DNA sequence: GCATCCGTGAGTCGAGGAAGCACAATTTAACACTTTTGTCAAG
DNA sequence: CTTGACAAAAGTGTTAAATTGTGCTATACTGGGAGCCGTCACGGATGC
């Protein structure tokens, strides 16, 4: 099972709404190209290639793990998406 | 070989029955959803913990199987006090609660169990989270949105194979789900009453007498 | 005259035109029975319309005669020589004009289409339609490998000038338009022909030599 | 490795031709060895005699006889050159000029008959074909009793199929008789009296009965005279129609009475007159006569349903799914058909071209146009439902498929309108079909085998050999009998004891009308032959069938057709005896003809001196590709100057070994479980099984290519592709084409084809890319043959056909055509599928080194492991006797042939595994070794157990373990023992030819559907995989909206949306959101073409255009 | 009909996990290649996404780094394993593919009684959700090791089977 | 209602009933080709039987 | 081929928003 | 109230691919001739 | 940047050859041919 599954389910009223969470979130990373993580240097995952250890890529396990951490804020009408995004992108310029 | 043959061709016509049956209930099912935590309604069905049989004419408890499948993962209509146990209007039924539920009938302190099932949901075009109870695939209360319709008609239609076909097996099962008039038909007595029996060489009757009817 | 392409009730029909045909050019006074007269219209509006309206694909009345008189006399052959006859016997059987190259495009042209939903199988699950593929819409590579050569157009124009790409795209198509011949570019910036080619070569051979230090542009040629 | 056969029932007869049933009757319908004037009257010779003459109505077309030629190529010619096996008929014809009386007989060219091979199978348009034969119900006349309404009976009057309406007859309640023709039911009365039956006749005959013929009696129709009575029924029957009288007459004749429209056959005359005790002068239901109707078989049959209803003691109702009421057509009777159907086209077209055109001068070759018969015979043998591709993986399997027995076809029953009544097992089936042996699914009981010594009568019904038992004894005398005469008699058992040829058994088990019963010696009538004769072929050769169920030995029996041959394919320890015979007559083998010596022995011919003197050579058919993509290749097993007797083996077929049918390995297998290795039928191989080249198999793939005449120009098959490099054009020659034993891999070039580019500019980029590099666009672009994906191996022949060449008919506008045949030498795998004759199969799911397996005491290490698990729920105990005999037979060195139901029991293995204990055991004491720790501490775990006896010796524990079967096995990697005794044998196991490399399959993109725009489906199209509604309903239930939007939109067909998906995914980037499908569009345009206007809406009910303005005017 | 769709004969894995099917190297490659042309131009086995293409049409032209690259790829995704007939919901389950060398998938003993797969000869077919939603959804709900119970009833269906009851028991 | 009777026979757009040319040179078509040639040339049988004044039957 | 409604495609859950600490401090700061 | 004709339905994958004849109306390959560039010298 | 000479590439205008479509056959012909068949159950009208 993927890590930390029991307490994700539940943090959340519904496992759906967990999933959207999770995808927008693994989004989010993809598009600022993983500069906008909560998680510290020393949290983030990593994978083992023949060169060495790098940065996960997959950007699912990203969000899953950052989740966990609970620095991120969830929930319904919590900001204006076009507000949001031009804010993500002033902040993390891609 | 006689036998083994007719058991081999009862499997290969009864895939197909048990698919199609399969296929009916998830497209008259397919919209039921989950659509919100509470609906609000008042009404509930009493699920009896008591069979009446025939041969000794009484109440009998039932097998700890099906209360277990008529009870588990549902919420409680109406509180519950059994055995110095209160289980309050909202508590879904664990595993742990109906062995409680069991006991207490065994004692013979319970009859029926009231419980909010789907038949009394008021939700219009799906059910209610509070009336479907447990997703059984997870021992937890129903996430909203969860289209329990289609997982309702999967969970039907999967046995049907295993059935026996030889008004007994799949084809009980299919005459009971399309509401079929059976070919032996009961007869039962539509105003209630004393029966009277007239049995005779030239007739059989019999007769349901009322105070004016 | 059924089973020949057409159903009873349309061969009828025609009959039923040729012989109001018949009964318009019917002449009374030559003594002679209307049956004789009117058979002879009435089986030529049959024949004309089995020719015109048996096939899916449409194939002239006298391309219908020739095709039916290479099949009888390939018949002829077939019966005559106990055996399937080569394009070279019926050739010369049908006379002077005709080679084994032009009997095989005669049969070749007399191919019915086939159905696309003809099944294949015991089971009536399968169907012609299912093993052709559409060649005629871009396979997501080729849309891919298309856009990816655009990019990489327009970032290699980038290191020309603002004029010499413009004429460069101008006379290549890249506004979407036909090719601008080197008048028409000329007139649209206010230069003569030959300057206009001077330049564009010029661009061309820039261009050639980027792509020679560079060498991110070949794989898309193929 | 000498054999020991097992067994006490003698066999008085051999088993017949096994290919019999496809070679007889076909011999019958041709009839193209007796001399024409020696000829009877079936098969093609009775439908000439039927159609012909040909009257105009004073032009007469008489046949006097037909001939067959000599076949214009061989069948390895054929086979080469995709043509079809076929003989040329020609028929001798008499044109009669009434009025004149002049005849004018000339021999005209009918056509072409395929022919059928020494095997029994065709071969048509170059591939092998099998004609299954088809089992329906037999016509005659049938009584069965009223469903509907208890104590009445229907009476039924079967012509055969398609040739004639069925007939009914039934009581009606008002006591009138109806009889339904077409659909249409009228009084009988009417159709009687047309008969010309008058009421003192029917009151005679039939008035010995209840009311029933006093309802027979209607003043009505009685009065009537016979040709108003006919006109009437022709209105009636056609209503609308002028009454005519001739018309009428014509059509009554027609319907009833014309033996070229109506035919009962042989078979349906024969039951006819054995039910209802007359004698029918034709096979028609009335006989037209000096202008008059004749009753044949009406009253006959309304007698004998009147004598049914009243209850006589000597009528009986009929059983429709009785086996001696059901026939078989073979080979012969479809061909004779459908030739009869083609000829009937003939005459039609003669008929109306003998009105027309010259009719003074005619000659009959101007009159007959044979197209319409070719026609009909190339549809029966090309797109008919019986005439099915070969399944020639092994011998067996051709041997099979040529004695298949189909209820389905043209005229027959179908897979969804079928029930139970046809699928089950009749108990006629006894000795004439195969119980077991049948297609399990949606087929079981429509398709079946016919048994070992059943075979097909003149008639049709298949019969059953019985040795006739008098007084007791029973003697030698062999009758073959069909179910309606079985019924009549009481049969004993072959297993009866015989004290010679008395039956010493004082009761007998025996067969009453198809029930058991015990009888005494004395009212013993008959005899069964041996046990063989009730199973089929496959069946027969698995051993112990009688301790498997009858659900698996099913499945044991099938894959026994799907095992492929193998290089070292070895016979099987344990035989029924069979393997012989199943060789022999599968004439995959090469026997001697007589008494000879063997010259030269080469791997390509033999030639042999016979005694005569005379020398013969035998071609050897090396690597020569089958329908099913085997290598059948067959190896020479004699020497120079060896001589061999009548009969004797001269080269191994495929699948065989010294005569006897190898379709496997003799494997060491042990019974255990292994790691989860062996869970769920998974099967573990020793890796010593691939070192050694066992399960290796050799498979050829045929990659074809046509160079064809196009508009453009035509394609050219040639070396010099352009924009390829040499060293993709390395292995091809300077014709184009891979050279022979070139090494190909998915995505090398076998043959090189340039086709001429459709004169199109280019885009502007490309035409701006080709500026910058100044290269030409050439005229012809790369349409080449490459290797699909996961295939490949060897090339090992190139076929080159050109336009022009002898008997080469290639379609027209094809230049020319090349096959490559391609060789892979495949060896066991991870993923492949084995079996055995006892129904256990399952993939190989591990290939464990030689030091990993089980190894015994002595160090020999073990095969191939089994899960124990599948024995107790399958109930296949046969497998389990053969590992114990393979297990004695290993340690003994000797081979083991025991029948089906009478051969090895448990004391001769339990006496024979004890011989191969104490060779076992006493080459270890002779070694100079003991008892091993190991041994001793199983030892103490089986007698806690109660495996052995306490209190004895560690060898008599050895012998006794040995004795049930068990051995001391040590684990390969730890080395200490496993806990308890292993079952240890040596079993023949069969590799299918289901495999994981021909199976297995991916894609990303690929081609797409033309309608709809969906990825196509099948490997071989390179397509993507089904999701259908169940998947939908799953990912619904799941809730993976997102999910199942992409697998509908994303992935399946939105054009614009997977275009954009596949260049963000080579972009690094996200997938965009996905828009409307095109599968909905082409809804919405189908619904607007059905004039229903179809409008997508918003919020606002405003319409949505889904079509971007593409629609819109 | 689905793109990114293959099908192969399944085998028993013991030692793969709960949540782990073995899927074939050249299934694997198929199925991602245009994850794994994308990873090959971002590495320097091929300059571009046509040439890693062209590399990857020829099976001989094929080098051994673009094992590692489709390794790399595969890191975190999940495929959906899928079995015909789908009863019931289970017969769709989400696995973390694990390179093997062969052509058969490698299945979890413990979800065949979900799957109703034995290994007498069955196929399955594996599908590639693709966006980040469409892989959410597969790891969080489709996950194997996340449907432990039957919808049905409620006891577990992921449960010990023939040959692990047959061990525990001795 | 009187929409219910057809006055104009919608038709189909020829790529959903395509007439494609396979790799074979073979062309190949659907029924519907087939269905709509019948309905046109029945229609336009029509028209010129009424064009010639044919009789009532 | 749209959105069904249910399971992530519900509107109970599907618009559903996640946001980190950093960038909802921002936007609270320059709102309010 | 009941017998009867008509319509609809009956599992999922995969692997199976028979006139010519004359004559007038329409199209087009073959040339012949201006028209339009594409390029080359001249700096 | 311009100013003239050349040498094809494409378009215009006949020219008949090839292709295509319509008209016409005058002893007398005057209503079709293939089916044809082993399923059960359940709406639902269609009448008696
Ligand atoms: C002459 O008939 P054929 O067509 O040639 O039949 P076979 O070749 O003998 O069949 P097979 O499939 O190769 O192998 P098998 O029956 O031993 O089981 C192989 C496995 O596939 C699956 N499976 C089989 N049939 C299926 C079906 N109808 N629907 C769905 N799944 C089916 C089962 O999971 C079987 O367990
Ligand atoms: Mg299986
Ligand atoms: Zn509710």
């Amino acid at each position: 099972a993927e890590p930390g599954i029991d307490k994700l389910f539940g943090m959340v009223d519904s496992k759906y709404r967990l999933t959207v969470v999770v995808a927008k979130r693994a989004q989010q990373l993809l598009r600022h190209g993983f500069k906008n993580t909560v998680l510290e240097p020393e949290e983030r995952p990593k994978m083992q290639t023949l060169e060495g250890l790098f940065d996960d890529p997959n950007a699912v396990t990203w969000a899953m793990k950052e989740l966990l951490t609970g620095r991120l804020v969830f929930g319904e009408n919590l900001v204006p998406e076009d507000r949001l995004q031009k804010e993500m992108e002033r902040l993390y310029p891609v | 070989s006689h036998g083994a043959r007719k058991g081999g061709a009862d499997t290969a016509l009864r895939t197909a029955d048990s698919g199609y049956l399969t296929r009916k209930l998830v497209d008259v099912t397919h919209e039921i959803v989950v659509r919100e935590a509470d609906c609000g309604t008042t009404n509930y069905i009493s699920v009896p913990l008591f069979q009446p049989d025939e041969v000794t004419r009484s109440l009998r408890l039932r097998k700890r199987a099906d209360i277990e499948a008529g009870l588990y993962g549902r919420v409680l209509a109406r509180e519950v006090e059994v055995l110095g146990v209160r289980l309050e209007e909202g508590r879904y039924l664990s595993m742990d609660d109906v062995h409680l539920l069991i006991k207490a009938a065994e004692a013979g302190e319970i009859q029926e169990v009231p419980v909010r099932s789907p038949l009394t949901c008021q939700t219009r075009y799906g059910v209610c989270q509070k009336c479907y109870g447990y997703d059984l695939s997870m021992a937890r209360p129903v996430s909203i949105g969860e289209a329990v319709g289609i997982v309702a008609a999967q969970s039907i239609g999967e046995p049907g194979t295993q059935l026996t076909m030889r008004t007994q097996g799949l084809p009980r099962v299919i005459e009971l789900f399309e509401a079929r008039r059976p070919k032996a038909k009961a007869v039962i007595s539509e105003i209630d009453g004393v029966v009277r029996i007239e049995e005779t060489e030239e007739k059989l009757s019999v007769f349901v007498e009322s105070e004016g009817f | 005259y059924t089973g020949r392409g057409l159903s009873f009730l349309d061969l009828i029909q025609e009959g039923n035109q040729g012989l109001i045909r018949a009964v318009e050019k019917f002449e009374y006074k030559r003594r002679f029975k209307f049956s004789t007269y009117a058979t002879w219209w009435i089986r030529q509006a049959i024949n004309r319309a089995i020719a015109d309206q048996a096939r899916t694909i449409r194939i002239p009345v006298h391309m219908v005669e020739t095709i039916n008189k290479l099949s009888r006399t390939a018949r002829q052959l077939q019966q005559e020589l106990g055996r399937e006859p080569t394009y070279e016997e019926i050739a010369e059987a049908m006379g002077p004009g005709w080679d084994a190259k032009r009997v095989e495009e005669t049969l070749k042209i007399a191919q019915e289409p086939v159905s696309l939903e003809t099944p294949i199988g015991d089971e009536k699950d399968s169907f012609y339609g299912d093993f052709i593929p559409d060649e005629h819409l871009p396979s997501p590579v080729d849309a891919a490998t298309q856009s990816l050569l655009s990019e990489e157009l327009e970032k290699a124009l980038s290191k020309l000038s603002e004029r010499e790409a413009m004429v460069l795209k101008l006379r290549k198509g890249l506004i979407d338009g036909r090719e601008h011949t080197l008048e028409e570019v000329g007139a649209f910036f206010g230069v003569t022909r030959e300057r206009i080619r001077q330049i564009e070569n010029k661009a061309l051979r820039k261009l050639k030599y980027h792509e020679s230090r560079t060498r991110k542009l070949r794989d898309f040629l193929d | 490795m000498e054999i020991k056969r097992f067994g006490r029932i003698r066999e008085v007869i051999p088993l017949p031709p096994l290919t019999e049933i496809q070679v007889e009757s076909y011999r019958r319908a041709l009839q193209a060895d007796v001399p024409p004037e020696k000829r009877e009257n079936v098969g093609i010779q009775a439908a000439f005699r039927e159609t012909f003459p040909i009257e105009e109505e004073g032009l007469v077309l008489d046949f006097l006889e037909y001939r067959l030629g000599e076949p214009p190529f061989p069948q390895d010619e054929c086979r080469e050159k995709d043509l079809t096996y076929q003989a040329p008929l020609y028929a001798r014809l008499q044109l009669i000029h009434k009025d004149t009386g002049l005849i004018k007989e000339d021999e005209v060219f009918l056509g072409h008959i395929p022919l059928m091979t020494e095997d029994g199978s065709f071969i048509i348009n170059g591939a092998d074909r099998v004609i299954v034969s088809q089992i329906h119900r037999s016509p005659g006349v049938y009584f069965t009793p009223d469903p509907a309404r208890p104590g009445r009976y229907i009476a039924s009057i079967i012509p055969l199929p398609k040739r004639g309406p069925w007939i009914d007859l039934e009581v009606e309640p008002n006591g009138v008789v109806s009889m339904k023709v077409n659909k249409r039911k009228f009084p009988l009365v009417l159709l009687l009296r047309v008969l010309g039956y008058d009421q003192e006749t029917l009151a005679r005959e039939l008035g010995a009965y209840g009311e029933l013929v006093q309802g027979l009696m209607d003043e009505s129709v009685f009065a009537m005279r016979p040709e108003e009575a006919l006109i009437r029924l022709f209105t009636l029957l056609r209503p609308g129609d002028p009454p005519k009288r001739d018309k009428a007459v014509a059509y009554v004749y027609g319907l009833i009475a014309d033996p070229r429209r109506y035919d009962l056959g042989e078979a349906g005359r024969y039951k006819a007159e054995e039910k209802l005790g007359i004698r029918l002068s034709g096979r028609t239901l009335a006989r037209f006569e000096d202008g008059e109707f004749k009753d044949e078989v009406f009253l006959p049959t309304l007698r004998y349903l009147f004598a049914l209803t009243a209850g006589v003691p000597g009528h009986e109702v009929d059983d429709i799914d009785h086996l001696g009421n059901r026939r078989i057509r073979t080979v012969g009777e479809l061909m004779t058909d459908q030739f009869r159907v083609g000829l009937a086209r003939l005459a039609r077209g003669v008929r109306e071209r003998m009105l027309m055109g010259s009719e003074d001068s005619l000659t009959p070759a101007k009159l007959v146009n044979s197209r319409p018969l070719e026609a009909a015979i190339r549809e029966f043998f090309s797109r008919s439902q019986l005439s099915q591709f070969k399944d020639e993986t092994n011998p067996l399997s051709s041997l099979r498929h040529k004695r298949r027995i189909s209820a389905l076809g043209p005229g027959g029953l179908t897979r969804e309108r079928a029930g139970f009544d046809v699928r089950d097992v009749h108990r006629t089936h006894y000795g004439r079909i195969c119980p077991v042996e049948t297609p399990e699914g949606a087929n079981i009981g429509l398709i079946t085998s016919l048994a070992a010594y059943a075979r097909v009568d003149e008639l049709g019904f298949i019969r059953t050999p019985y040795r006739r038992v008098v007084g007791g004894v029973v003697t030698d005398e062999v009758v073959y009998m069909t179910a309606t005469e079985e019924d009549r008699y009481t049969i004993a058992q072959a297993n009866t004891p015989l004290e010679g040829n008395r039956i010493a058994a004082e009761r007998v088990v025996a067969r009453r009308k198809g029930e058991p019963v015990i009888v005494s010696p004395e009212e013993v009538e008959f005899m069964d032959v041996s046990p063989k004769q009730v199973f089929s072929v496959n069946t027969n050769l698995i051993p112990f069938l009688e301790h498997d169920d009858a659900n698996r030995a099913l499945m044991g029996s099938n894959m026994q057709t799907q095992a492929v041959p193998l290089i070292r394919a070895q016979a099987p320890v344990v035989m029924t005896g069979l393997e012989e015979r199943v060789v022999r007559d599968s004439l995959a083998a090469l026997y001697a003809e007589e008494d000879g010596e063997v010259a030269k022995v080469d791997g390509n011919r033999i030639v042999v001196r016979y005694e005569d003197g005379r020398l013969v050579e035998y071609p050897l058919r090396r690597f020569y590709r089958s329908n099913q993509g085997t290598a059948l290749d067959q190896r020479p097993r004699v020497v120079v100057g060896q001589r061999v007797r009548k009969g004797d083996l001269l080269a191994d077929g495929p699948a065989s070994e010294n005569g006897f049918l190898a379709l496997g390995q003799n494997v060491l297998v042990a019974i255990m479980p292994f790691d989860g290795y062996n869970f769920e039928d998974a099967i573990v191989i020793s890796e010593e099984l691939l070192k050694r080249d066992f399960y290796t198999s050799i498979h050829i793939e045929r990659y074809e290519i046509e160079a064809r005449d196009t508009k453009l120009g035509p394609e050219r098959i040639t070396r010099d592709i352009p924009h390829l490099s040499e060293a993709a054009l390395r292995d091809l020659d300077e014709e184009g084409v891979v050279r022979i034993g070139a090494e190909v891999k998915p995505g090398d070039i076998l043959v090189g084809r340039t086709s001429f580019k459709g004169e199109s500019e280019p885009t502007p980029e490309e035409r701006l890319l080709r500026s910058i590099f100044g290269e030409k666009a050439r005229d012809v672009k790369d349409t080449s043959l490459r290797v699909p994906p996961g295939e490949g191996g060897i090339v090992v022949r190139t076929v080159r056909l050109r336009r022009g060449d002898p008997g080469v008919e290639l379609k027209p506008g094809v230049r020319e055509v090349v096959r490559v045949y391609v060789a892979q030498k495949r060896k066991l795998q991870v993923g492949d599928k084995l079996a055995n004759r006892h129904g256990n199969k399952g993939v190989v799911a591990k290939i464990l080194p030689v030091e990993d397996m089980p190894h015994l005491p002595d160090g020999t290490p073990v095969d191939v492991i089994l899960n124990p698990l599948g024995v107790p729920s399958r109930m296949n105990l046969g497998q389990i006797l053969e590992t114990h005999l393979g297990l004695a037979g290993y340690f003994l060195g000797q081979r083991y042939i025991s029948p089906i139901f009478d051969g090895a029991k448990e004391p001769e293995i339990k006496e024979l595994l004890a011989q191969a204990f104490e060779v076992y055991f006493g080459k270890r004491k002779g070694e100079g070794f003991g008892v091993d720790k190991r041994e001793v501490e199983v030892l103490r775990r089986a007698e806690k157990l109660g495996l052995v006896t306490p209190g004895k010796t560690p060898e008599e524990q050895l012998k006794e373990l040995f004795l049930q079967g068990k051995v001391v096995l040590y684990d390969g990697r730890t080395g200490e023992p496993i806990e308890g005794p292993i079952v240890v044998g040596q079993m023949f196991i069969m590799k299918l030819y289901h495999m994981v490399e021909d199976k297995m399959h991916a894609r990303s993109t690929g081609p797409y559907s033309l309608i709809t725009q969906q990825p196509l489906g099948g490997k071989a199209q390179f397509g993507g995989q089904r999701f259908g509604e169940m998947e939908v309903w799953a990912l619904e239930a799941y809730g993976a909206a997102h999910t199942l939007q992409e697998m509908l939109t994303l992935k399946s067909d939105d054009i614009e949306g997977r275009n954009a998906a596949y260049e963000a995914i080579i972009k690094g980037e996200d997938v965009p959101e996905p828009s409307v499908p095109e599968s909905f569009r082409v809804l919405v345009k189908e619904l607007q073409a059905l004039a229903l206007d179809v409008q997508t809406l918003d919020e606002k009910d405003n319409p949505v255009d889904i079509f971007e303005g593409l629609a819109s005017k | 009909r689905v793109d990114y769709s293959g099908r192969s004969v399944i085998v028993v894995g013991p030692q793969l996990k709960l949540h782990q099917c073995g899927l074939p190297k050249r299934m694997a490659l198929e199925l991602f290649k245009p994850f794994l042309l994308k990873k090959m131009e971002e590495k320097g086995i091929a300059p571009n996404v046509k040439a890693a293409r062209r590399m990857l049409e020829r099976q001989r032209d094929i080098k051994d780094e673009v094992w590692d690259a489709l390794e790399e790829v595969i890191h975190g995704k999940v495929v959906l394993l899928n079995r015909a007939p789908t009863l019931h919901r289970l017969g769709i389950q989400a696995f973390q593919p694990v390179l093997v060398e062969g052509q058969s998938i490698q299945l979890h003993p413990l979800v065949c009684e979900a799957f109703n797969a034995d290994f007498d000869g069955d196929q399955m077919a594996v599908h590639v959700p693709l966006s980040s939603f469409a892989q959410a959804e597969a790891r969080i709900q489709m996950l194997s090791a996340h449907n432990l119970l039957s919808p049905a009833s409620g006891e577990p269906l992921a449960k010990p089977s023939r040959d692990i009851i047959l061990g525990l028991y001795y | 209602p009187e929409w219910m009777i057809l006055e104009a026979v919608p038709v189909l757009p020829p790529d959903l009933r395509p007439m494609v040319q396979v790799d074979g040179g073979r062309f190949a078509t659907s029924d519907l080709n087939d269905l709509y040639r019948r309905l046109i040339n029945r229609n336009n049988r029509l028209k010129k039987l009424l064009a010639q004044g044919a009789p009532e039957i | 081929g749209r959105l069904i409604p249910a399971g992530t495609g519900s509107d109970f859950v599907r618009f559903t928003q996640v946001v980190d600490q950093k960038t909802l401090k921002a936007i609270e700061e320059a709102r309010k």
